[PDB]
């Protein structure tokens, strides 16, 4: 429930089943546009009026390269909805943090940049507002955004929070993994702390690393790993 | 000072595979040696394969000094100084571990 | 929607998983190696000497890792493959000795 | 010193028997009296080791020191990649 | 000529939180002042008694989570902040603090109650931001121990957050040794440098610092009340068979091992 | 040289520090 207010504009143009590899004439208005910039590209979004920017109008998505008027359709790869929503925009990526090399006096040392590779839009349960007491992230409808395929599709998310569809959305938590693909639910009580996170990471790698090592020897298949 | 880097005589650790290594190399001159009496190969071809199996060798050792004392001991006294840059090369260390 | 989804083995693939004493092959899954040429097919410098030839590389190095891995065997602590360490288990030992 | 170039030797990364067409490479003496074959194609070989098979490919004008079905322990020297000072041999 | 005497050459004060103090003691013969300046540092960063957060209960909040609403700092934050706040007391064994605060606006450290004993050495240190209307009221355990000291009761797990709190009221210490020679007259200089962070003076930690390495030597002196033949064998000693088996199972070879352990005696006092 | 390594020889990681597969402080300052 909670639908948003379904307005209608002038400047409206629908680009659902068109071409994705192909560019528009016309230019269009980023006033009226969420701008979602990324790492390889631009990508934009129809927005409706509102108190806050939230809402969100996939009827029309636009990408292009980053800061240019040559506006794209995005290769849609999934059911994007025919309403408007209210999604919460958190970007995926990484810090690339490099030392330049230094020829003018007093150049920085290092140059710390973020580069966003994915954006994740999380509908708002019942489309509710952030100020609303009973806010809560529907993490079912996850939208993706890659910027190395110009692609917007719908989040894979798989649920293992007991409780179905009529599960309390506070006890919920969503857990991405695997370069932006694999979305699971966990309940917030089985949350796993940071450290173990990276240890058992580092742990998978380094045992696949070690038997890479010890397989050249030849007494390896005489042999125990402990 | 406070970590104390020192080097003993365990420390100066030997690839696992030296023995096998040299006792193939052993089999093979022994063998090549034993048809060489008996004429089936002569004096230079003895001659390269006993300088150039022992080279191999010797640089195999070499090759894979760094790799086992990165995946089995990378804080072995012997190999920080080395590999670090303090002092000596792999060259010195292959004199006294290879 | 179609997004959306609603919702561990023994011995093997279960010790590897999370690291407790295992071989490094699975029993189950070694392949028996192959009959080989049989030193009448294989021409020469590749034939087994038909006598074992002394090579002072003939015993094992002794270790501390050797001492201390079958010293653990025995508390249990640790469960090698067979009643010796292998060369493999005592680089493994020194990558996880403390 | 001897092979007048840079010489690289495959090693054999795991213990088994190597399969591998002998028809397809040509017979050979080495420089140190050992029997061989001289491969001119992309053959590849197989290492039927205790687990899974462990194809290697041998590039072209590179000695193949080893046999059809002949056993190799892991690390030991399968083939030699080959990718005038004169010196008087009394004996 | 001169008697050993101390005194405060460098004091300052460029914070609520960091003291600083510079010390000298002259004159001292050869080879003291290091024994000082190393007894002393010792001293100072782990025997000074320090007063610190060590838990926090979040009474009349049952959200467990993260985050919980009106306050912007998540509720591992706030346990960042408890922790940093500088407390100087006297007490002996553990109190408890709470802070219940109002709606809107900003929980500092004077918001704390406290304790009779305890004292805030910089009110201004921020704790939480609270921007929604809802009192908050927070269960605090005031314990005072030493640096070097450990802890392993963490009051079991009744919904109270643990704070991993350094007691270290001495934040850094130096000593450096100045040595004058006049042809024969070698005395050495010794200069204590004390950083605190404001529960103590670094002229008191001065003084702290010298009383515990005191105390520790005191036991030292303390006076309890008063109340009113390897070359041998037992081969040579003639033995029955059934007793030499027994030794030499043993390891009893001679006589030495004999006795070392505890008809055989009376055979044996004889030789 | 070795005493900067040593420093910033950091973590042990992986199976170098974890007998087994999973399947530490915080410092504000």
């Amino acid at each position: 429930d909670g639908d948003i207010a379904f307005v209608q504009s002038k400047s409206f143009i629908s680009t659902q089943g068109w071409d994705s590899e192909m560019v528009v004439d016309y230019r269009i208005n980023e006033d009226e546009f969420h701008k979602i910039s990324l790492l390889d590209c631009d990508f934009f979004i129809r927005k409706p009026p509102d108190p806050d920017n939230d809402v969100y109008d996939f009827r029309e998505m636009y990408v292009t390269p980053p800061d240019t008027d040559i506006y794209s359709v995005p290769r849609v790869l999934a059911p994007m909805p025919q309403k408007y929503i209210r999604c919460a925009m958190s970007d995926y990526g990484c810090y690339d943090v490099t030392e330049p090399p230094i020829d003018a006096p007093r150049d920085p040392l290092y140059k710390s940049e973020r580069e966003i590779s994915k954006v994740f839009l999380t509908k708002h349960y019942r489309n509710r507002r952030l100020n609303d007491p009973e806010f809560v992230l529907d993490f079912e409808e996850i939208y993706v955004i890659d910027s190395k395929t110009k692609s917007i599709t719908r989040a894979r998310v798989l649920v293992t929070v007991p409780g179905g569809r009529k599960r309390d959305r506070k006890d919920d938590l969503l857990v991405i993994r695997d370069n932006g693909n694999s979305f699971k639910i966990i309940h917030v009580g089985e949350r796993d702390d940071p450290t173990t996170v990276i240890e058992r990471e580092e742990w998978t790698k380094t045992r696949e690393d070690m038997e890479k090592h010890l397989r050249k020897l030849r007494d390896f298949s005489v042999s125990n790993w402990f | 000072t406070a970590t104390s880097i020192s080097l003993g005589i365990d420390d100066l650790l030997t690839i696992p595979s030296k023995g096998w290594l040299v006792q193939d190399a052993e089999q093979q001159s022994l063998i090549l040696e034993k048809h060489h009496h008996y004429g089936n190969v002569h004096a230079v071809e003895k001659l390269r394969q006993s300088i150039e199996i022992w080279y191999a060798t010797s640089e195999y050792l070499r090759q894979e000094m760094n790799p086992n004392f990165r995946m089995t001991d990378p804080f072995n006294p012997v190999h920080m100084m080395s590999f670090s840059g303090a002092r000596g090369n792999a060259s010195q260390v292959h004199q006294l571990v290879g | 929607n179609g997004f959306v989804v609603y919702n561990e083995e023994t011995g093997f693939e279960l010790d590897k998983k999370l690291g407790r004493p295992h071989p490094f092959i699975d029993p189950t899954k070694k392949k028996q190696i192959e009959t080989t040429l049989t030193s009448d097919e294989s021409w020469w410098n590749w034939r087994k000497p038909e006598k074992e030839q002394w090579s002072r590389w003939q015993r094992r190095r002794p270790d501390v890792e050797t001492v201390f891995l079958k010293a653990m065997a025995e508390t249990g602590q640790v469960k090698l493959y067979g009643k010796e360490p292998t060369l493999t288990e005592t680089s493994l030992y020194r990558a996880r000795r403390h | 010193v001897f092979t007048g170039g840079t010489a690289e030797h495959v090693r054999a990364p795991y213990n088994g028997k190597i399969k591998f067409n002998e028809d397809l490479v040509h017979p050979t003496r080495t420089r140190h009296g050992h029997p061989a074959f001289l491969c001119y194609i992309d053959l590849s070989v197989i290492i039927e080791s205790e687990d899974i098979i462990h194809s290697v490919t041998i590039p072209p004008k590179s000695f193949l020191l080893v046999q059809n079905d002949q056993y190799v322990e892991s690390e030991q020297v399968i083939a030699e990649i080959r990718e005038k000072e004169r010196v008087r041999k009394y004996i | 000529t001169r008697t050993l005497q101390w005194k405060c050459v460098e004091s300052r004060r460029d914070s609520k939180r960091l003291y600083y103090g510079r010390f000298i003691l002259s004159p001292l013969m050869k080879g003291q002042a290091d024994t000082i300046g190393i007894a002393m540092r010792r001293a100072l960063l782990g025997e000074i008694e320090g007063t610190c957060i060590t838990r926090a209960k979040f009474e009349n909040i049952p959200h467990d989570y993260s985050n919980i609403v009106g306050i912007q700092e998540s509720v591992h934050e706030i346990l960042m902040n408890l922790n940093e706040i500088v407390l100087k007391s006297n007490l002996y064994g553990t109190r408890n603090a709470l802070i219940c605060v109002q709606g809107p606006g900003y929980i500092t450290a004077r918001d704390i109650i406290l304790p009779p004993s305890v004292e805030i050495v910089d009110n201004t240190q921020h704790i939480a931001t609270l921007t929604e209307p809802i009192n908050l009221c927070i269960g605090l355990k005031i314990e005072r121990n030493r640096g070097y000291s450990l802890k392993m009761s963490n009051n079991f797990e009744d919904r109270s957050y643990p704070i991993d709190a350094v007691f270290m009221p001495v934040q850094n210490a130096n000593h450096s040794i100045h040595s004058y020679g006049n042809g024969n007259e070698k005395q050495e200089i010794l200069f204590i440098e004390i950083w605190t962070n404001g529960s103590l003076t670094p002229k008191e930690a001065l003084h702290e610092a010298s009383r515990n390495l005191i105390n520790l030597f005191i036991p030292f002196l303390h006076v309890e009340e008063e109340t009113f033949f390897q070359y041998i064998f037992i081969d040579q000693l003639e033995l029955p068979p059934r007793i030499y088996n027994c030794l030499k199972k043993s390891n009893i070879h001679t006589l030495l091992d004999l006795l070392n352990n505890s008809k055989l005696l009376d055979i044996l006092e004889k030789k | 040289l070795i005493g900067l390594y040593v420093l910033t020889s950091g973590t042990r990681r992986g199976i170098c520090a974890n007998r087994y597969n999973p399947c530490e402080p915080f410092f504000c300052n």
